[PDB]
RNA sequence: CGAGGUCCCGCGUACAAGACGCGGUCGAUAGACUCGGGGUGUGCGCGUCGAGGUAACGAGACGUUAAGCCCACGAGCACUAACAGACCAA
RNA sequence: GACACUAAGUUCGGCAUCAAUAUGGUGACCUCCCGGGAGCGGGGGACCACCAGGUUGCCUAAGGAGGGGUGAACCGGCCCAGGUCGGAAACGGAGCAGGUCAAAACUCCCGUGCUGAUCAGUAGUGU
């Protein structure tokens, strides 16, 4: 069976999201979508998510944004990994 | 360091008109690195703006130009008066 | 109490001032004190090959180039070891002409 | 110490010279070898100078400007002022010779440029003559086939030398030297 | 640009410091066990090491945009350096080569 | 490897899952090292996976 | 063992390349500048006039102006560039 | 008037500037010994280069044993930090860097020899 998650998508990019509209970004696989990221984020790191916006790559795997609430707020979530 | 007046330009007749500006360009060059054999031929902005003063085909007859060397090695600087 | 056989003794490509001690015609090429340890033992001379010392007069750090060779002429009594062997020049020259001869150079 | 008065031949420095030591006229031939003789000052201490004539002409200009140059507290340079017109450039190409000598000395002699002959109706001003002068040494310093005159990137001026220099109108013809025994008397 | 000489110098004022060196153990934001053990004295004898090897070293060579290229167009030079200062030829290729890494490191500062 | 088919058969409902539950996690921590590049060891990450699949299979074969 | 020649440089009475011809400071070969000789047809600006229009404004006319602009020719003129120097040769 | 030729003048480079010797040095290289456990200590011959001031050849139109400089990564000589080598040590050796120099070499500037060029245009003679 496949997990949804796979890992955190570290860039500069991604670090701007964090820190300043407060999102974490993440690879999960491709036909995840997007409540099931929605979920699979909450479950994992305890956390309420708000939106998720979803892209096909190329990579070969699929590039979710994940928006939490502002009392989850993400820069430390990301910091405990 | 001293003042000449190319002529050379009247030679820029032996080439079709449209394209008198380019030949002008050349014949400074030469002239000033002919009489004044140390002299390289860096041709300042100002030269090369009087020569296209009238457009492509309509050079002067004489441009008067004020050139400088030294000496070691045979450079000139050159400009318009 | 043995005494010292340095190969710039024997080396007809040093000047004297670079150490050579034998006459140009007896010298020879590039002894190494492995060679002269070779022929002196093969004489029945006492001798040791003393490995890392290393000639005060030579410039050159390589191997070829350095060691030294220690070899008895007396006897704690005062007898020579060998008859034909009084001073040191008298080793010195016996090797000069026996190391061109070694197999390991004839090759 | 001494004041050398130099120029090309027929400028008037003999005639000067007489005026300045006799209040008088004599009448002069081109100078073979220099002359010189004692000139009491017109002021108050009434310093002495010695004055020395040096011939115009070109085989000896030179040679005795090196020989006396050392010994001179002043230099005067005269000029035909009614002859200057066509003379320019032989004066100019000899005055260059005077400014870099001077330059080279220890301690470097005041320098006065006389214009003389201005008693005679044709002759130009010591203002357009230092004008024309400087415009001539100008190209001379670009030309003249390491001390140098002035800046290279700015016109030449006889300002920017490391240099007292002043120029000054007279007549040996009595004559008018007024300002000339004035400046004299200042150098001394 | 990072010469012989400019590494030279930095040696030399690293040892110089390094006594001293009582106060700087004194000091906090050096985390655990800052300087313990106790090789300081080891390794201030190879800096000097190195540089008695550019004692046998001159001025072109020092001052040199590249000391290490100026040895490889003149591999005579090598053997000059390691005669004088009583070390082997392999022990001025190894300073050359530390040389190379540390000024490589010193432009990626 | 380190974790044998046996040893799997071996342990009970609960003690799978347990273990099934552990060894996700284990993947997961070292998914975030390798993020984050990872510190290892490449040929546990691969391990964690087929482990887990065993695991599953057995769940199965067993009827949990 | 140096007569001449090639290259070179500045140009053509020559010319598709090549060739040919001339000059190279003992110089007028080319350019600049000035003048001569030529082509157009009177410049910008300003002044007066101008049908008129309160006025603003105003096509245009005259004067300054044989002006202005321009030249692939000639001359004067070494100012600038023909430097520097190479090579071949019984 | 104008040109030539000899003598000759100015100037910047113009061109050019021996040979063989004694004595004492410095250096390099070779060759014999004595002493010594090494680094070495001690002593005799030979050759070459150069230097100091000193002769003479019968030597050239001139030719002085003049005064600087540089000394090269090493590749001239000295003194040689460090390090290195021999040594238990004392010390000694090879020696880079650095410093240095009557005495490797190479170069200037000086009287004297040739010698380009420059400037003068005088002295004579000739056309």
């Amino acid at each position: 069976q496949y997990q949804i998650l796979k890992y955190p998508l570290t860039t500069e990019s991604a670090m701007k999201k964090i820190e300043d509209n407060n999102t974490l970004v993440f690879i999960v696989d491709l036909k995840a979508d997007k409540k099931k990221i929605k979920a699979a984020v909450k479950k994992m790191y305890d956390i309420q998510a708000k939106k998720v916006n979803t892209l096909i790559r190329p990579d070969g795997k699929k590039k979710a944004y994940v928006k939490l609430t502002p009392d989850y707020d993400a820069l430390d979530v990301a910091n405990k990994i | 360091t001293r003042e000449y007046t190319v002529n050379l330009h009247k030679r820029l007749h032996g080439c079709t008109f449209k394209k008198k500006a380019p030949n002008a360009i050349k014949e400074i060059r030469k002239f000033a690195q002919k009489a004044m054999g140390t002299n390289d031929v860096r041709i300042d902005v100002k030269l090369n703006k009087h020569i296209w003063s009238s457009g492509i085909r309509s050079v002067p007859r004489r441009v008067r130009v004020r050139i400088a060397r030294k000496r070691n090695d045979e450079e000139d600087a050159k400009e318009e008066l | 109490r043995f005494i010292c056989i340095y190969p710039a003794y024997l080396n007809n490509k040093k000047t004297i001032a670079e150490g050579r001690r034998i006459p140009i015609s007896k010298a020879v090429e590039n002894p190494t004190a492995t060679e002269i340890q070779d022929v002196c033992s093969a004489v029945g001379l006492n001798v040791f090959l003393e490995k890392n010392k290393m000639y005060s007069r030579e410039w050159n750090r390589d191997v070829q180039y350095r060691g030294r060779v220690r070899v008895q002429l007396k006897q704690e009594d005062g007898s020579l070891c060998l008859v034909q062997f009084p001073s040191r020049k008298s080793v010195m020259l016996y090797a000069a002409e026996m190391i061109p001869k070694l197999k390991t150079r004839t090759q | 110490r001494a004041v050398l008065f130099v120029g090309l031949c027929d400028s008037g420095k003999t005639l000067l010279f007489v005026r300045l030591l006799t209040g008088q006229y004599r009448d002069t031939q081109t100078s073979i070898t220099d002359s010189s003789a004692i000139y009491k000052v017109n002021n108050n201490r009434g310093n002495s100078l010695t004055l020395i004539d040096l011939p115009g002409h070109e085989s000896l200009r030179f040679q005795l400007l090196d020989r006396f140059k050392s010994s001179a507290r002043a230099v005067v340079f005269v000029v035909d002022s009614a002859a200057f017109q066509r003379e320019v450039k032989d004066v100019a190409e000899f005055l260059y010779q005077v400014l870099i000598d001077s330059m080279a000395l220890k301690n470097s002699p005041s320098l006065l440029i006389a214009c003389n002959k201005q008693d005679i109706a044709m002759a130009k001003s010591a203002k357009l003559i230092q004008q024309q002068l400087e415009k001539e040494l100008n190209t001379l310093r670009v030309t003249r086939s390491p001390a140098q005159l002035g800046k290279k990137g700015k016109e030449f001026e006889f300002s920017q030398l490391p240099l007292k220099v002043e120029f000054l109108e007279c007549s040996a013809k009595s004559a008018d030297i007024q300002d000339l025994e004035k400046w004299l008397a200042k150098i001394a | 640009q990072f010469t012989l000489r400019d590494m030279y110098e930095q040696f030399q004022n690293i040892m110089k410091m390094g006594p001293f060196s009582q106060i700087l153990g004194m000091i906090p934001g050096f985390g655990t066990d800052f300087m313990s053990k106790g090789n300081e004295q080891e390794s201030m004898a190879r800096l000097k090491k190195l540089m008695t090897i550019m004692d046998s070293m001159n001025d072109q060579e020092l001052d040199s945009t590249d000391g290490a290229k100026v040895f490889s167009k003149q591999p005579g030079r090598i053997q000059r350096v390691a005669r004088g200062s009583g070390v082997s030829t392999r022990d001025v290729q190894e300073l050359l080569t530390q040389y190379t890494k540390f000024a490589q490191m010193v432009k990626k500062m | 490897g380190k974790v044998k088919a046996g040893e799997l058969w071996n342990k009970s409902k609960d003690d799978l899952t347990k273990q099934l539950a552990e060894l996700k996690t284990e993947l997961g921590q070292l998914r975030i090292q390798k993020v984050a590049s990872s510190g290892s060891k490449l040929n546990r990450i691969h391990d964690i996976r087929k482990s887990i699949a065993r695991v599953l299979t057995v769940i199965n074969a067993k009827q949990r």
